[PDB]
């Protein structure tokens, strides 16, 4: 094998795995910490919880008699009652947008860029597996070998499997869907949608069979004590 | 870095 | 119960014992440069067990699964409860005349 | 000797499918109750081992009595229902565990062959008797459990210090033949036996 | 019944989305579904292969090209079926 | 029935947490015992059945009412898990056999 | 009994809207007092509570201590402001906690609890048409607020205007089709509000609500009696007499059931016995 110094691991390994986790962190700190709430008018929340409740009513009006349901369905789409019908209305936005999609990938990238030109040079870890030769020069960028195993590998391209694999971990301590990763608008078309939806869609009361359904075996009653 | 460009280039294509 | 946690505590510790004994033995060939090739079965042992226990820890530490069901934890809310509506509390009740004002 | 290593089986394996079939597997489909018990019960052994190579017999006995009378209890908070049926679901997965362990390997890796040795037939017929023994350690945790009165602590206590008789045997032994040996610890297994079994009678109110 | 009390009686805008007038008022898409993707992977695969250098010396735009058309449905091959 | 949504998330989140702890130390311990290529691959396989049959334990019976069925057991997140156990056995057998 | 076991009862307290106000305020006096420096800003949610808890418990020595510590932690703030205007309606100081809400709206208009404070003084002033107004208006914008919703069906049931709250209840299991609660407060109302038409409406939500929870036996005798007055009910048809007569019949032998369970269960008395000598009537 190959007698690696050993500072390289306490000066080229360790470091990198400490980095990556801290970034991350910080990557994540820092989204939730810029992120900001768009101040939302009543109107907009109004019309969004008002196609809300009328998406919910066609998921589930199963548990409402019939009579109701279709009164619901005339209040929202139809011409007499008049709802669905009159109702309805660099940039800085853009430029923060794409800033923030953007501080997403790129800071990991420039990070690896910043690890290539310091830790240059160096064979800091055998990958345990028979990688193939046609990956050799971005493995083992910083190197001037010819004959050497495809296995071993740069600082970058350890850096980048080292940022690879620890997502998973982010998700696990800091919390479930963390920022620290790799990777209405319109008002009109919606009524419109929800317009067609809700008048494709028909009725089936649910309780049309639950008295049979809850006849047939006897009510739960253990544990009442 | 050459490296930085060639690596940025398809997070470009990506976004696009 | 909270020993659980104690338990995979020392896994992983068992698990450290084993690596210093990897590296040394791992010296051990940098030092005998021998055709060995071969761990001591006493401490892979060693590590196979520190994994199969902190495993089993893990197993209860991962907490306890939930009811699919959302009828599930509704079922012991009683009708007492559910109309309180925090936001819309009054305070023209007997409760202020009664207790100390 | 394959036909001695399939009497041998019959010995030891059968009784246990004896104690499955009459005692109502039925009733909860203890396979995986007994899957249980044998995963904690293997996991025990694990820790043993563990703890052994932490931690002069007396020692490492109380240790491993400790890790299973730990893991039968434990196992036995995981289910409820019949007492009688705890202690079965308990006892027979630690069982089944035990002949799994190292008193079914050597009989297959031993026996089949042409050399005749009496410790096949003699370990199973310590395994049978084990069989009580894990009874009898069953009945020890159910009296743990069950409620708290009529001086049950000290007699938890006495059961709880009777536990590791088997190291203590094999030590009286070592220091005093092997069917002599077999016959004593039959014998004493059996006093743990009808003394568990007198505990049960008086704990049954 | 000896208790059948009745509580109605007097019933006082009126709540939104409330109506008191009682109305009387009341293969094939799956081929479409499965050539959409069908057709979709192809543009991306195009798009990776026409890349040339650009792919070479893009070693994760490549599998992102065919992680996303490709790969994802057939990983997701039983939710695209049930969709 | 009714499902909830919060229960479910839960169950899938300790599912994940187990995944991924259990990946983890696998792709350690294949770095410990010094593992290379396909034969390191394959333990990482072995150790996830296991896990399944340890998640089917703590399941144990009457499973149904915490899942639909017995798949998220069987590839929960496993691409997940392998980059972590190729991770955890580079990184081992990085500071156990290269040095 | 750790300052931990009571953070987590009243956690439990306060996610379940309770209204023990003694309970709930001794418990967080306890905690904000002795363990105030055990936990971090987990009590300062509990520094509502406490003082809530006071307003209905009248005492009100502890708010004024909560408010000015919330106050002088958190300045410009609009939960502290609606907090603020609970402490003025808690001596029924109305004009003040308006003037409050309305600020509080003119700061921010999209804020709800401005609207739910105000609408609250209004019905603790007994205008309860008016309240019921302010809630149709309110909800004119924001629908889809289960708590106002469930507030408005409430007020409606108060006042008797049994079709409006039936169609709130009917809405809110809209939003919540897996409550039993409202499929069994929607049977009563129906029940209430006329005959055989919600009759019908009453027993098949009863039934529901019994399939979503075998255990409320209120709504299972509910079914009973609906049933009941059902085949009393000289308008109901042969097919319907008969049919109401099995549901009650089933109704009644899953309550000889419950109360043998309920008998089993406790040491006194036969007043289960009693109670299915009155179902036998």
């Amino acid at each position: 094998e190959l007698l690696l110094d050993s500072n390289i691991r306490l000066w080229v390994v360790l470091p990198i795995v400490i980095i990556t986790f801290f970034v991350g962190m910080i990557r994540h700190y820092v989204s939730i910490l810029l992120q900001s709430d768009k101040k939302l008018t009543q109107e907009q929340v109004s019309d969004s919880q008002v196609l809300i409740r009328s998406r919910v009513l066609r998921e589930n009006g199963k548990y409402i008699p019939k009579q109701s349901f279709l009164t619901r369905k005339y209040y929202f789409n139809n011409p007499e009652d008049g709802f669905f019908k009159k109702t309805k209305r660099d940039p800085t936005m853009l430029t923060d947008m794409m800033k923030g999609n953007v501080t997403n990938v790129l800071p990991m990238i420039l990070i690896g860029g910043w690890i290539n030109m310091t830790f240059s040079g160096f064979v800091t870890t055998k990958v345990p597996f028979p990688l193939t030769l046609r990956f050799k020069p971005m493995l083992q960028q910083g190197i001037e070998l010819l004959t050497l195993d495809a296995s071993w590998v740069s600082s970058a391209s350890w850096y980048f499997l080292n940022v690879f694999g620890l997502r998973s971990i982010y998700s696990l301590i800091l919390g479930q869907d963390n920022a620290a990763d790799q990777s209405p608008a319109d008002t009109n078309k919606a009524f419109k949608t929800e317009w067609e939806a809700l008048e494709l869609t028909d009725h089936q009361w649910a309780l049309d069979d639950v008295e049979e359904e809850l006849m047939a075996k006897d009510l739960h009653f253990e544990g009442m004590f | 870095n050459p490296m930085v460009m060639m690596m940025v280039l398809p997070l470009l294509i990506f976004v696009l | 119960p909270s020993l659980w946690k104690g338990l995979v505590g020392i896994g992983l510790f068992a698990l450290a014992h084993a690596a210093f004994s990897a590296a040394q033995h791992r010296s051990y060939m940098r030092l005998t440069e021998k055709e060995d090739e071969s761990l001591p079965i006493d401490i892979v042992l060693q590590t196979l067990l520190a994994f199969a226990v902190t495993c089993y820890g893990i197993v209860h530490i991962a907490g306890e699964f939930k009811d699919m069901d959302a009828t599930s934890e509704l079922k012991n809310k009683t009708f007492d409860t559910l109309r309180n509506h925090p936001s819309f509390y009054v305070f023209n009740h007997r409760g202020r005349v009664l207790f100390r004002p | 000797t394959l036909f001695h290593f399939g009497n041998c089986f019959a010995l030891a394996y059968f009784p246990y499918f004896i104690t499955y079939k009459c005692s109502g597997l039925s009733e909860y489909n203890a396979f995986w109750k007994c899957v249980q018990a044998g995963v904690t019960y293997l996991f025990v052994q694990l820790c043993k081992m563990l703890f052994l190579a932490t931690f002069i017999g007396e020692f490492m006995k109380a240790s491993v009595d400790v890790a299973d009378l730990i893991g039968l209890n434990l196992v036995m908070s995981r289910n409820a229902g019949k007492g009688e049926y705890k202690i079965m679901v308990a006892a027979l997965g630690w069982a089944t565990a035990e002949l799994i362990m190292s008193r079914c390997i050597p009989l297959w890796v031993g026996a089949r062959g042409i050399e005749f040795d009496w410790k096949y037939i003699q370990m199973s017929i310590d395994s049978n008797i084990s069989l009580v023994h894990y009874i009898v350690a069953s009945a020890q945790v159910w009296m743990i459990t069950r409620y708290d009165h009529t001086f049950r602590p000290a007699v938890l206590l006495l059961m709880f210090l009777s536990v590791y008789k088997a190291f203590v045997m094999e030590t009286f032994v070592h220091l005093c033949g092997s069917w002599a040996a077999l016959l004593a610890r039959a014998v004493v297994t059996g006093l743990l036996a009808l003394s568990t079994l007198a505990l049960y009678v008086a704990v049954v109110n | 019944f000896k208790w059948a009390i009745e509580l109605s009686g007097p019933g006082g805008l009126y709540p939104v989305g409330y109506l008191d007038k009682q109305v009387p008022d009341t293969e094939k898409r799956c081929w479409d579904i499965a050539l959409g993707p069908l057709k979709q992977i192809p543009m991306n695969l195009f798009i990776m292969y026409m890349a040339g250098n650009t792919i070479s010396i893009f070693p994760t735009m490549m599998v992102c090209m065919m992680a996303w058309r490709p790969i994802q449905a057939l990983m997701a091959i039983s939710a695209t079926f049930k969709m | 029935p009714f499902i909830s949504e919060a229960a479910v998330r839960g169950n899938a989140a300790v599912l994940d947490y187990c995944r991924t702890s259990v990946s983890a130390l696998s792709g350690a311990t294949a770095g410990i015992l010094g593992l290379t290529g396909l034969y390191g691959f394959i333990f990482y396989l072995l150790a996830s059945v296991l896990l399944s049959l340890l998640l089917i334990l703590k399941a144990g019976r009457r499973w149904n009412k915490y899942f639909k069925s017995r798949r998220p057991l069987f590839t929960g997140g496993l691409i997940g898990g392998l980059f972590t156990y190729v991770l955890f056995w580079t990184f081992l057998y990085g500071m156990v056999h290269v040095y | 009994v750790t300052w931990e076991e009571m953070r987590d009862k009243m956690r439990k307290w306060r996610e379940e809207n309770s209204r023990n106000s003694e309970q709930i305020v001794e418990v967080g006096e306890e905690l904000i007092n002795e363990y105030a420096s055990k936990l971090g800003d987990d009590i300062w949610i509990i520094y509502e509570q406490v003082m809530i808890a006071a307003l209905d418990y009248g005492r009100d020595d502890l708010a004024l201590f909560c408010l000015q510590e919330l106050r002088r932690q958190f300045p410009g703030s609009h939960r502290v402001k609606r907090l603020t205007g609970m402490r003025f309606e808690a001596m029924e100081r109305y004009d003040d906690a308006i003037q409050l809400y309305d600020r509080i709206l003119q700061e921010d208009p999209t804020n709800t609890a401005a609207r739910k404070r105000k609408i609250a003084i209004r019905k603790a002033q007994g205008k309860n048409v008016e309240a019921i107004r302010e809630l149709n208006e309110y909800l004119e914008q924001f629908v889809g607020d289960q708590e106002a919703w469930h507030e408005l069906a409430e007020l409606y049931i108060n006042e008797h205007d049994y079709a409006k709250a039936a169609f709130c209840l009917e809405e809110l299991m809209m939003t919540n089709p897996h409550n039993h609660l409202y499929c069994q407060q929607y049977a009563e109302v129906k029940y209430t509000q006329g005959g055989l038409e919600n009759l019908e409406l009453s027993r098949k939500y009863f039934a529901q609500a019994l399939k979503l929870n075998n255990r409320n036996m209120r709504a299972l005798f509910g079914l009973y009696m609906s049933a009941s007055h059902i085949a009393s009910n000289p308008k109901a048809s042969a097919k319907t007499k008969k049919d109401n007569m099995k549901y009650a019949s089933w109704a009644a032998s899953q309550i000889n059931r419950a109360y043998q369970f309920a008998g089993r269960s406790k040491k006194e008395t036969k007043y289960s016995l009693k109670a299915v000598e009155d179902m036998l009537e």
